[PDB]
């Protein structure tokens, strides 16, 4: 059982950039697929982010493509969702999942260990 | 519990688990040292070409084991040698290649002495299960103290070895070396229980379904349905026929010119351990755990008939679960269980499939009863009496005699010669029922090793073999017949001497076939190999104990015919005595067969013979 703690979430103002880490108990490289989800208000936990135990490769939601990138520090054993462009419906809480061998990175149910999440909370304009 | 019947903690398990996730990313295999242990994991492949052989030509891809390379994966007695899935060991070869350097690291592990471990996922496995033999006939056999137990841990493993496999792993005491989890559904460990005609056209999209590295976009559902039925209808063939074949129907029409509804060869080798979602269910019984692999993977525990085959797919993945979840599971070893009621009904186990596995343990506790009543019957003085009076009677009384107790067996002109040989009647019936029990596989694999019984046999062997060959000679069957070693050697003598060969031998890891042609190959006799090997065919010089026979055959013909067969026999001769195949007090006696034929030979040859100074006074 992988113990993963999600921290760095907070208010941000539109527009701004967020990093989030995600410490995890043991290295996960070419062991556990390490996805990024969000749940919102009243909606469902969906899918942000994927980085792979396979190939070590990512991929991400259509609407985080292109501005949010998963990475992962193999030393600090600890996997990084920076995020850039937030926009007030990207206010959720996130949690950090592993898996494997999640040949669906889409679905939450392949992911067997997961985080109790970080609050992100995107503002408007005054 | 666990621990205590395995030798492996969930640490070791967890550890093997992760570094068999890890072997994909390597090549071949993947080393991890982690504290006291060393694991080495392989990298599985789910390539059709990787689980039947393009070039076999077998309708399961399997092979005969070489006997060089696995001289203990056989039958003792019989010969027979194992049978393995042909893919599988040419994958253990290339893993074992020396440009590989798997074998330095190996050994390299060896020197430090930690606790070596063998893993691996589907057909990593398998391979780790094979590599386990390897490293058996390599190293463990030769020298146990420096090269020590090895651990093998696999996850959703095909069956690699036949039945003659896992009696032989059972007899060597190495099968409690194997650790096999399966979830339940999982439907690699049963795919080469299949003819492999029956999966051809489905096998690479499946293969390619349970490959963890890939993604599913939604394939075919319909390929694998029909790849779960395959699958399940030949394994329900070799699973009722094994039932059948244990206490039903015998042999029918079982044997081979009628290849029709030919059933794999493979059975399970080692130490299953199934697994649900609340218990662990350890079995060792190799028929019970067919009969599982069978009853389990059934439409029983909801009869959701539509659901199971993806299930059979997704469970060849849920060994993270299973590693995650060992501890909060309730564990049970199903073959020394009161009941196995609970366990089966939990596996979803049908009453008739609980009835064939109950019958599967029932027969392994009948061939330890057999064996139990076997060395009662052994142990029993007015048993050993019999040895005993060839022994310190006849065999002194006849050294008094002048003519040694073979000779004055052979024309049996005493009351003694006629107790002597109501005696070996009796013997002989007592070994001809043990080696009937053995030829039917009702005794435990353990048996043929036992050491008491080797030890019993090999007295048995040399004492009374020599009076068998004097009663074939006196009732002149090498007339009608022929040469003893040919056509009248009985088996039970066979068997003696191929139990106490290969306990002495199996340490350097030669048959005694082939140290015995390098004996008469050092005796430097100067003749081509092929010539020799035909001159030395079915002769008594491969067996102390069938001095005699060699004998008889040697006597009457001339000297030029039989040099090579008579000089190899004196060259036998003295490490013979020194065994204790041939006692010293009777070949040499005045009155000997053996002697007084000695005497005819060419005075040349008896000039340089090795044994002018035990015939000095000819």
């Amino acid at each position: 059982q992988v113990q993963l703690q999600e921290s760095g979430g907070g208010l941000v103002q539109a527009g701004g950039s967020l990093r989030l880490s995600c410490a995890t108990s043991t290295h996960t490289a070419g062991q556990y697929t390490m996805a990024w989800f969000r749940q919102a208000p009243g909606k469902e936990r969906e899918f942000v982010a994927v980085l792979r135990w396979s190939d070590y490769s990512t991929d991400y939601a259509n609407s985080v493509k292109n501005r949010f990138t998963i990475s992962r520090d193999n030393a600090k054993n600890t996997v990084y969702l920076q995020m850039n462009s937030l926009k007030p419906e990207d206010t959720a809480v996130y949690y950090c999942a592993a898996g494997w061998p999640v040949k669906v990175i889409s679905s939450a149910d392949e992911y067997i260990n997961w985080g109790q999440g970080t609050q992100v909370t995107v503002s408007s304009a005054a | 519990a666990f621990e205590a019947l395995t030798g492996i903690n969930g640490d070791l398990i967890t550890r093997s688990w992760s570094a068999s996730k890890q072997a994909y990313l390597t090549e071949r295999y993947h080393k991890e040292e982690a504290g006291a242990v060393v694991i080495f994991a392989f990298q599985p492949s789910f390539s059709e070409k990787d689980f039947f052989d393009p070039d076999n030509k077998s309708s399961f891809g399997e092979i005969k084991l070489n006997r060089v390379q696995f001289p203990c994966m056989r039958k003792i007695g019989k010969g027979d040698v194992a049978t393995v899935n042909e893919a599988f060991l040419k994958n253990l070869e290339a893993v074992i290649d020396p440009r590989t350097s798997f074998q330095a690291s190996v050994e390299m592990a060896v020197r430090s002495r930690k606790q070596i471990v063998f893993t691996g996922h589907s057909s990593g496995g398998a391979t780790a299960i094979l590599a386990t033999v390897w490293y058996l006939e390599k190293y463990f056999i030769r020298n146990p103290n420096v090269y020590l137990e090895p651990r093998c841990v696999t996850f959703g493993a095909p069956l690699v070895g036949d039945s003659i496999f896992s009696h032989a792993l059972g007899r060597e005491k190495w099968s409690r070396f194997f650790v096999n989890f399966v979830t339940r559904f999982d439907i690699v460990p049963r795919i080469t229980l299949a003819r492999k005609a029956s999966v051809e056209e489905t096998l690479p999209h499946v293969l390619a379904q349970l490959d963890p590295r890939n993604s599913s976009v939604q394939e075919s559902e319909q390929r694998i349905t029909e790849f779960y039925t395959s699958v399940m209808r030949d394994t329900s063939t070799v699973a009722n026929q094994a039932v059948c074949e244990l206490t039903g129907s015998a042999e029918a029409i079982l044997e081979t010119l009628s290849s029709f509804l030919e059933l794999s060869p493979y059975r399970p080798a080692g130490t299953f351990v199934f697994s649900t979602e609340k218990r662990l269910v350890a079995v060792n019984n190799s028929d019970a755990i067919l009969q599982m692999l069978f009853y389990t993977c059934q439409a029983s525990d909801e009869q959701e008939w539509s659901l199971i085959p993806f299930r059979s797919i997704r469970d060849h993945h849920s060994y993270e679960e299973l590693v995650q979840s060992m501890g909060m599971k309730l564990f049970n070893h199903l073959d020394g269980e009161n009941s196995i009621e609970s366990s089966l009904n939990d596996l979803g186990v049908s009453t008739r499939g609980r009835q064939y596995v109950q019958a599967a343990l029932e027969e392994e506790k009948k061939r330890v009863e057999n064996q139990k009543k076997i060395i009662q019957v052994i142990q029993q003085e007015r048993f050993l009496k019999k040895l005993a009076w060839i022994e310190d009677e006849y065999k002194p009384k006849c050294q008094a005699h002048k003519n040694g107790y073979y000779d004055s067996f052979k024309v049996s002109n005493e009351e003694n010669d006629f107790k002597a040989n109501v005696k070996r009647a009796e013997l002989a019936g007592v070994f001809d029922e043990v080696l009937g029990l053995l030829k039917k596989c009702q005794l435990p694999d353990e048996f043929e090793g036992d050491i008491d019984w080797i030890k019993l046999a090999t007295r048995y062997r040399r004492l009374v073999e020599p009076l068998d060959i004097a009663n074939y000679h006196r009732h002149l069957k090498n007339e009608d017949t022929g040469p003893y070693m040919k056509r009248g050697r009985p088996t039970r003598y066979i068997y003696a001497q191929r139990g106490y060969e290969h306990h002495i031998l199996k340490p350097n890891g030669m048959i005694a076939e082939d140290v015995f042609w390098n004996k008469v190959n050092g005796l430097n006799l100067g003749l081509q190999l092929e010539e020799i090997q035909e001159t030395l065919k079915n002769s008594g010089s491969e067996c102390g104990s069938c001095f005699w026979a060699e004998v008889e055959e040697l006597k009457g013909k001339p000297y030029e015919e039989v040099e090579v067969r008579v000089k190899t026999l004196e060259g036998m001769l003295r490490e013979w005595i020194t065994a204790g195949e041939v006692d010293e007090k009777e070949i040499f006696l005045e009155g000997s067969t053996f002697r007084k034929w000695w005497i005819t030979l060419p005075k040349n040859h008896k000039s340089h013979s090795p044994l002018r100074d035990y015939m000095m006074d000819e």
